[PDB]
């Protein structure tokens, strides 16, 4: 009939086409203190095995 | 015998079937469907339906191949599994885990002998293919172990390989080693990055595949309870003492690095074996050596 799915009065709401970039977060260089200092902690504790031993 | 046995392989059997059952609850939650629900109603009864109905399917006679050798595979591959275990629970040998690499080296010859049986051209190459893959994460592994035997000691201060001393402490130097050993457990277990088969599989290249029956099954569950080995030598070689807690959360962690990894082509997966992983873990294995006693 005279009704038919028109679209709204006033459009519809605007809606996101481009994707988005998400990379932002941990890098390497912290990555590489982190496993320094773990290291470190690591030998420290491999020294006090060895001598308890 | 011992009374022992029965209480180790009977926990492997049901561990085995829910293993499977595991694989398929995981791969359904990360692509968001449900774990199956029409098998019974907990779920619990879902792997021994697939199990009692592959006993039922009619036997086909054996063509074009030698009967032992194919009746032989499934049975090399039953006894590796039991004796894996049962020296991994029950056994106080001083290089307990080096005979566990041994018997993870005989894990090539099923392959073998499956890809033998097809006697197809196509066959002779997918099984080199596969026991390449094998023998290629297994000098890895080999070199991890001997990361693994200079930072573990005995009370008397006897160097050895006794699961039971490892086990006693958690060394976190060993956690750079025990990265590689989870990388080559992936590979020798034929995971997704590593999984050079299900493409090659598609067409009946040649696999396991020729057989459907109980010789079929028993494949399947010691696959199962080969990465379960897996997770408890990473358990018990880098995380403490064992702990079934800690045994299914790194079969867990096989799954889900499976789900959200690509497959490898044939040559990528052994250029990063030989030019990568080696390499690596000799540097750890040299570190080490060089840090001294
Ligand atoms: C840099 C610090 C300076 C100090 C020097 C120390 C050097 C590092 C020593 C630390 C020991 C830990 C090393 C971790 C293992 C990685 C091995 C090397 C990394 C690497 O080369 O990248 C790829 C290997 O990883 C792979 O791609 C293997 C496949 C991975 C699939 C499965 C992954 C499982 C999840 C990862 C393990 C996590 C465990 C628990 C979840 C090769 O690839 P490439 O071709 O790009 O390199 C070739 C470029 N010419």
């Amino acid at each position: 009939p005279k009704v038919q799915d028109v679209p709204p009065p006033g459009g519809f709401p605007s809606i996101r086409i481009e994707r988005k970039l998400p990379n932002t977060g941990p890098t390497g260089l912290a990555v590489f203190l982190g496993f320094t200092a773990f290291m470190a902690l690591a030998v420290n504790q491999a020294r006090d095995r060895k001598s308890t031993n | 015998m011992n009374l022992n046995i029965i209480m180790t392989v009977l926990p492997l059997l049901v561990s085995v079937a829910f293993l499977t059952l595991s694989e398929r609850a995981v791969m359904g939650s990360l692509q968001r469907r449900m774990g199956p629900a029409v098998s019974g109603a907990f779920g619990i009864l879902q792997p021994f339906w697939d199990g009692f109905k592959l006993a039922v399917k009619e036997p086909i006679l054996p063509a074009n191949a030698a009967a032992g050798i194919f009746y032989a595979a499934p049975l090399i591959c039953i006894c590796i599994c039991v004796a894996s275990w049962c020296t991994l629970l029950l056994t106080d040998l001083s290089i307990g885990g080096l005979f566990l690499l041994l018997l993870s080296s005989l894990a090539v010859y099923g392959v073998l002998l499956a890809g033998y049986s097809c006697n197809s051209k196509y066959a002779f190459l997918g099984c080199l293919r596969s026991v390449s893959l094998m023998i290629s994460y297994e000098l890895v592994i080999s070199v991890v172990i001997l990361c693994v035997i200079l930072e573990t000691r005995d009370g008397n201060g006897f160097p050895c390989l006794n699961l039971t001393e490892t086990a006693s402490q958690t060394k976190i130097i060993l956690i750079p080693a025990g990265l590689l050993f989870y990388i080559c457990s992936l590979a020798e277990s034929k995971r997704v990055p590593f999984d050079l088969p299900e493409a090659e599989a598609e067409l009946v290249a040649g696999y396991n595949v020729e057989y459907s029956s109980l010789g079929f099954a028993v494949f399947f569950v010691a696959e199962y309870g080969n990465t379960l080995l897996m997770a408890a030598l990473i358990n018990i070689y880098f995380l403490g003492k064992l702990n079934s807690a800690l045994i299914a959360a790194i079969f867990v962690s096989f799954i889900w690095v499976r789900g959200t990894l690509p497959r490898y082509r044939y040559d990528m997966f052994m250029q990063i074996g030989w030019k990568s992983l080696l390499p690596v873990a000799l540097a750890l294995y040299l570190a080490q050596a060089s840090l001294g006693y």
